[PDB]
């Protein structure tokens, strides 16, 4: 097995917006170290993913009401191989990051509530490197499973999980999915050898 | 009753080569807090049927097993899954603390090849303050 | 409240194509002052949004028949803070532009028929500025409502409304939605303060 | 009958502080065309129940209200919505012209905060020639 | 009728990925003469369309299992007005290319199995030119029909057709659609005259 | 029986100006392999009702038609569709070979304006080796 390189892509992540179980709008490709995802309407900002201007033909009254509460949303930033999330909104955000959950010994599917004003490291490249190393030893099937470890899901305003009426993320009105391109590229250099 | 009583000889077969998850209790007749959890284990053994087996190993009558896994104090609970030590819980605890321990670690396997099994259910919740800040 | 700037983005609008209630194809970002949306098949034209080459797995016979009649379609252009629509098709086009409806004192939801050969100003930046000024005074909830005032919906060939068998725009086989980025950016500078 | 007969004193309560939309008719006993619409108003008052209230103010017996809203000729119809003047229609008209007037302005509110209410129904149609070209 | 030009666009094709009857991920625009479509996870490669990193909220266990077998997938390349497909995967790929079927006198809807290691010319520009010439003579309705002749559908691992349990392409778990931009542009120069 | 017996005079009407597809068999009393397919044609004529008409033209009694279409040997089958020659099959063949021939060419029309009709069904399958490699 040839050792991979911990290089970083130009775009450190991709963000896709959902309402319930439906994709809404196009994918946003983050080229800036620090950015926000908010409920406002600027269309031409490389540092802002504005969800407010996004149309959805099948949107219900509930979803519209929740969108109104996104506000300043979440600030996402990338520093020294680490990704952070800051809740700028006046409502909480809920994050499901297996890489984050691992760091605390939590269930990998854990949904963590980030209240307004709070900051949370939602990814660390080295933790993923450690997991990738364990997978190589455990075989190929274990390595394929690591794809979802490169993904993070985040819900605005409304929580989901065992403690909420909404049991799954596709039952929340406003959520996003993050793909971390660096780990995906690293994963790829392993996958294509095994 | 549905509780296996292990020995040093039978520990290999009953635990390591067992199907599914096995909860192994390390106890002794002189362990005060060990008697506290003894009725709790019976309730657990009956409520977690089909997904967990409760096993007890008396360390006096069977002194060989405990040091091999680094068991230096009792009560000590080792959760075994397909030959490996999945999780461990030490000291006396309530029925609720035991359920929270079990619910969080009955993941099944033996990952990472079965990591998908952990996302095919309803996810648990934490607050950022649960990290204790 | 800090006064906003009536600046114009590089891309003056975004166009999304629909069939019935389904998104079809990718979004087209207009960088040219004058452009067309037609039923032909050029894939590499910044001045043409060709709908003819777009696939839709769930397309029915009706939709296919209507697509055949789009023809030269609509010419959309941007001059001095104003947006116009010209019906190039041999069939009519139907436009729902609240900003246009306002100019004539029409119901804001009014669908207006533009027959072949006809030209219609479908947006004027100043009318929107006037409305935005009234909203600031009426509060924040009024300002959020202005998002749809930055959008225009247009149907090819088939009309919809109280006078047609099709009551809603998602019952028409071929329609587009326009987002006007300038007004959206202006709206955003207000939203983020309130 | 379901038609309120206003006075200068009762105009404040019956119109400005009223729930929903109120159609206020300004008429007089000498107004010819005012008598033309008088039977039409009765039909409107009964067909638009629950969504519109028809009110009549005799300007002879009540001369104070009309000048305040700049009513200089009759018949004159003011459509009131939550205290404001929503729409106005002047001169004699047919039952059909009155319905078209009502249907286009029973928007409700009081916008822009309730502008969404105008897109939750079936949109009306115009031709580009309806601009009169 | 003015003669068209057999010029080639910058992007010689566009590829859209599907699972069953659902679009998954964004469209990939090929700017390179030789490229692959595989089941791995590189996000930043102009020569690779990696399907492994693509999320689908409504994905079932079947689709996931089939994705695992895409492997190195298909290599697609463009040489001298001809397009080729090479099966790099350890499983077969199935191609429906009317332009290819024409070359062999096959039914134009024919699905052709390409087993691992095998190479197949899936498009030739001149065959299309011949067909386009026959259409001009047969009238306008015949020319509109040629749009689908600019498209190719390809399924990974699972076959479809009269010999398989899956009768239609939207019943296969992993397939792509190719739009050949050159022929589409040529078709367009004809369409806009007729 | 549902088999048309053509003549040189009636060939124009019965074949060229006929609705749907017509299978024209060119045969003679001395053609050995022509008698081989003769019972097969009867089975085809009955199984392909409503979508195909089977017609036979004896080239001895009717010598004018065969050379016009370049028929130089028999048995020869011409599949006619709306006046044109759609497909052609030469020589003796089995019932299965005849079905495969028919199934692949009952496309209908007369394309390209009806090319869509070829994608509104279940597509047939080939292997890359069916090109014979």
């Amino acid at each position: 097995l040839q050792p991979v390189t911990y290089c970083e892509p130009a775009f450190w992540c991709s963000i896709s917006y959902y309402e319930l179980n439906q994709r809404v709008g196009e994918t946003f490709h983050a080229s800036q170290p620090s950015m926000t995802v908010d409920g406002f309407t600027d269309p031409s900002n490389s540092e802002r993913f504005c969800l407010g201007l996004l149309s959805n033909v099948n949107r219900n009254a509930a979803v519209e009401l929740t969108r109104r509460h996104i506000g300043r949303g979440v600030r996402l930033y990338y520093i020294g191989g680490e990704v952070f999330a800051e809740c700028l909104s006046d409502s909480a955000i809920f994050v499901q990051s297996p890489n984050c959950n691992q760091r605390y010994g939590w269930h990998p599917a854990t949904v963590c509530k980030i209240p307004p004003g709070c900051n949370l490291k939602i990814f660390n490249n080295q933790e993923f490197a450690a997991l990738l190393a364990q997978s190589v030893n455990q075989g190929f099937e274990a390595v394929y499973q690591l794809t979802r470890m490169c993904t993070i899901r985040m819900s605005f305003v409304k929580g989901w999980g065992a403690e909420y009426r909404r049991q799954t993320v596709t039952s929340t009105p406003c959520w996003i999915e993050l793909h971390l391109n660096g780990p995906l590229q690293w994963l790829d250099k392993v996958l294509t050898q095994m | 009753d549905k509780i296996i009583h292990l020995t040093d000889d039978s520990f290999d077969t009953d635990v390591l080569k067992a199907d599914g998850a096995i909860l192994v209790d390390f106890w002794a007749e002189w362990c005060g807090p060990c008697k506290m959890i003894a009725p709790i284990l019976d309730e657990i053994a009956d409520e977690y049927q089909g997904k967990l087996t409760v096993a007890k190993l008396n360390i006096d009558q069977n002194p060989g097993t405990a040091p091999k896994y680094g068991i230096r104090g009792i009560p000590t609970l080792l959760l075994f899954k397909n030959g490996e030590v999945a999780a461990t819980k030490v000291g006396a605890l309530s029925k609720g603390q035991l359920k929270e321990f079990l619910d969080a670690n009955l993941a099944g396997s033996g990952l990472l090849c079965d990591l998908d099994a952990l996302f095919q259910g309803v996810p648990p919740n934490k607050s950022i303050y649960d990290v204790w800040v």
